[PDB]
């Protein structure tokens, strides 16, 4: 795969991409 | 965290999968 | 605001807008 | 739950906001 | 909810997620 | 170009592209 | 219309290029 | 315009209904 | 990671994501 | 191929990989 | 149309549009 | 490349069919 820079709604469609069912916490003041 | 990580820094897949429940 | 018909990644990105820095859970059954 | 709910039926933003942190 | 910057496709995303079928217009230019 | 099957969010993200700093109207029946 | 054609049926750039301002 | 208010500034969800239809 | 299921400009973002700067090509049947 | 299988059935990031350039 | 910046998703996502059921080629090192 | 021509400059859907297979 590869390390990209990742924000915003961008970041959460990979979150999404990546964890699907499984489910994700996007938490950007932590 | 997240933000710093994957959109300041950048970040892998394999770590975003750190923010999976 | 209207109602919303939201799937797969199209959720996520509603919740992003809707909360912004905040941040949300996103948590799918099974 | 939530993630359903707006996929088979409808949903609001409203209830949309009670997933945010 | 909160307030946030929106831009380009992400600013229209916006628009139809809160207008949705009310439909709205786009006009950077104004 | 090609012909487009484009709902919901997709329709105005080819708006966008399309009309760019034009910008565009959204106008959904009913 | 154009919303409802496109997603029922097909549509082209050129018939979206309409909707421009 | 919304380019000014929502892009180069900041806006609301509430302020975004201004430019419903 | 999970498994996907990628309708249309989904599956694009997908390899957009997977890809990142090493490109990808998009070959749809017919 | 790829397109059609993550769209009707479903298909891994790792099978997408291949796709890279 | 228009001339309008295009970068990563947003560029790949205007490629999905334009070329479609054809494919296209993602290659930003080249 | 693309990335110069769309991005860093600018440029046209007729300029992106470039990239069609
Ligand atoms: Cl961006
Ligand atoms: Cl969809
Ligand atoms: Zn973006
Ligand atoms: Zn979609």
């Amino acid at each position: 795969f590869v390390n990209q820079h990742l924000c915003g709604s961008h970041l959460v469609e990979a979150l999404y991409l990546v964890c699907g069912e499984r489910g994700f916490f996007y938490t950007p003041k932590t | 965290g997240i933000v710093e990580q994957c959109c300041t820094s950048i970040c892998s897949l394999y770590q975003l999968e750190n923010y999976c429940n």
